[PDB]
């Protein structure tokens, strides 16, 4: 079975066709591409090795970021795993691996990596889910030159949760991409600046990861799965010295579904022994990490499994940090969006199996790095319908057709709004400058 | 210079 | 006696009166102001303390940067020490101390410091000889608002010797200041960007420092001192672990003056035993630190004292690092500009005394931080003649009247050129928008 | 955040 992550549907990639994408080339400057992955192996992908990062097609260990980004752009349609913006093995993809497990390892600069994308890869679009706080004139000039030469540059705004400028995203020649969740709400971590130009799916984004390094979750009732609805395994963290470290609980639990009622700030769980405890999330991640509150309420009650659903404040699918100071959550717990949580209410009392599984080939990630490939992927797809238009014209089309979010007009949190593939295409259908 |  | 550093003369501060400066207020965001200094005590100065940096008027130890900056702006004319851009005790100065000896110690942000300058200090001009590599929208917005609200913002471009952007200098609302030497040559360390807007004296700048923490040099012949010519005590560094550390030679040496001959890159020093060795500098600081070459040539020859003078490539007064890997230079050595070195040739054979002394109240510094106060000081001085013109108009006047340097037109190294007080004043004398 |  193949799943279509919410982000793919929201940006409109599923309704268009990448049949002509062979006329476009997108270069991914990131941590490599796991070419051995079943959802990525047969893509029209190439790369240019660098002495400092080994093989572009071998990310290495714990360096799956680039593979996740690539999956959002081109996970192959094949009845397994997921699908990317251009899933039919048409688009040309070029890989430039600048990051190793330890960090940046490219023998040269970002400018050099971009040069490689253009000169060696023939890139039309260069996507960069990375950045730094520094800026220079030489770099600004180099990227402006590439942009004016017809290369569309797109980069992540950053996840610092402040107004700081991250580069290359903050240069005028590059599209700064912000992250939003499945309810189109601004992601708390997404940096907000006057450079932020457009938004894309960036919270709880399911995609491909280096084989065996992923993790998934599931909820089953009546022999049917809620996987396609979006079930996120709790990103559990427990104390590890002077900090916190990942301590995932991968197991399955089965029992009658029961809900811990939320009244004000108090919980009414009753006896959850031998049951799968459904509970509404109290509070939200931002200045703090409250996931542990609703989760612990269930555990303390004796729950065998736990399902936390989004509250009205942030109804979209959330993938928050489950900070477990006392390591109390020793049972499998997951997160689902509000709509799914309310649907589960009608199944109360029925046998339910909740499960978290490790050693998977896919995983849910959060980040402006996840929003970026939705934007660059769509940019490439839309551009394939009108390859004669320039990068600046395509960029303008995306901005002009984005769905306005948050407060009316362009804002620092979401830019012009949510990218819209269908609308952008219709725009260029009239002409390279729109109607 | 990180991934985002 | 009182000395007028070259920078003061070059920017026109010595020919434009500060009699009206009382209608202006310049705020210095830096490492404090040593109010006990004779050249700074009697200024119309105030400050706003911050919980993390003690008293603004007490820099503490080894935290004299702000005092050097302040001296360039307003060292008082009092027949002693030096003089600043506005030396007659007229300008109003407000101090905000954001740096402690250990580094940034302000309890809040740069924006908060600028807010204090305006709200508590009533600042018309805010000068910032500091910066960082990071930039934010909150900062950009806040500074743009202060600028449009009538506050002139001026900051140092940075000393990294590359094209990187240092902030606040690199925001559109702030004047990014580059450094040049006494021959108007671009300082090798001055960052070059498309934000660099104007240049000011930034190499071998003599100014006030926390009392007793300074260092000075002197050359005396026939009982007459060359101090006013500009004599820089060699900033000597010797190996310290995996790096280098300051190892200044503070002593006095007296002997007949003799010159070491230079032919291309070769030396012919002869016998310098018991002599003060005069030698032309071979090479210049930049990608390397060649000061040790000419200096060592003299020392090896037996010199008891050394005077290195500028070559034709960079004839201005230089204050380079004397990287002494083998700790060879154990005698007092100094640096003087080309004009001075050439003038010393007439004295060959005569008893010459070269001395470097610590525990002084003044010192030579290099940096875009030194160029910045010449620019902000001059901006304040010029603006005092036309207080009703806006900050934006004054900024435009400074740029329109700067003396073009380097290549024709504005360039990333020197911006519009060397600030010119007299020319800027003439521009505004016509109207706030200059000639029509 | 240094002096220049
Ligand atoms: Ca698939
Ligand atoms: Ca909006
Ligand atoms: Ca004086
Ligand atoms: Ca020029
Ligand atoms: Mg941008
Ligand atoms: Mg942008
Ligand atoms: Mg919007
Ligand atoms: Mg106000
Ligand atoms: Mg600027
Ligand atoms: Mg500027
Ligand atoms: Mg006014
Ligand atoms: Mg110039």
């Amino acid at each position: 079975a193949e799943t279509t992550p919410w982000g793919q549907t929201f940006v409109g990639a599923t309704v268009l066709s990448d049949s002509q994408a062979g006329n476009r080339t997108i270069c991914i400057i990131d941590s490599g591409y796991d070419r051995s992955h079943n959802d990525l192996n047969a893509n029209n992908v190439t790369g240019t090795n660098n002495s400092g990062t080994g093989n572009w097609y071998q990310p290495g260990n714990n360096n799956a970021h680039g593979t996740h980004v690539a999956g959002t752009i081109a996970a192959i349609a094949n009845n397994e795993g997921v699908v990317g913006v251009m899933p039919n093995q048409n688009a040309n993809i070029h890989i430039v691996k600048v990051f190793n497990e330890a960090g940046w390892g490219y023998s040269s600069s970002l400018v050099a990596a971009i040069d490689t994308c253009v000169n060696s890869g023939g890139a039309n679009v260069v996507t960069m889910s990375l950045g730094g706080s520094g800026s220079t004139t030489t770099e600004r000039n180099a990227l402006n030159t590439h942009y004016n030469n017809g290369v569309l540059l797109i980069a992540a705004a950053g996840n610092a949760g402040d107004s700081s400028y991250s580069y290359p995203a903050s240069y005028d020649s590059v599209m700064s991409v912000a992250a939003v969740d499945s309810n189109l709400d601004h992601a708390a971590f997404s940096q907000y600046t006057d450079q932020v130009e457009i938004s894309g799916p960036g919270e709880a984004i399911l995609s491909t990861v280096t084989v065996g390094e992923g993790r998934l979750a599931d909820i089953t009732i009546g022999g049917q799965s809620y996987f396609s609805n979006g079930v996120v395994p709790h990103n559990r963290l427990t104390p590890s010295g002077t900090s916190y470290a990942p301590a995932p609980i991968n197991a399955s639990a089965t029992g009658a579904l029961a809900e811990c009622t939320v009244n004000g700030t108090s919980f009414s769980c009753g006896n959850m022994a031998n049951k799968i405890c459904l509970v509404e999330r109290v509070g939200n991640q931002g200045s703090s990490y409250p996931e542990i509150n609703s989760t612990k309420a269930c555990k303390t009650a004796g729950a065998k499994g736990i399902i936390v659903y989004s509250n009205s404040a942030l109804p979209g699918l959330q993938n928050p940090f489950l900070v477990d100071a006392n390591s109390d959550i020793t049972v499998p717990s997951v997160s689902v969006d509000r709509a799914t949580g309310l649907a589960l209410k009608a199944k109360l009392g029925q046998s339910t199996t909740v499960s978290n599984q490790g050693n998977q080939d896919y995983e849910y990630y959060n980040g402006t790095s996840m929003a970026t490939p939705h934007v660059s992927g769509v940019a490439t797809l839309v551009w394939s319908y009108h390859p004669e238009c320039s990068a600046s014209q395509v960029r303008a089309a995306l901005n002009a057709t984005a769905d306005d979010l948050s407060v009316a007009g362009r804002d620092n949190q979401t830019g012009y709004g949510m990218i819209n593939a269908v609308a952008a295409k219709a725009y260029l259908d009239e002409s390279c400058t729109g109607p | 210079f990180x991934l985002f």
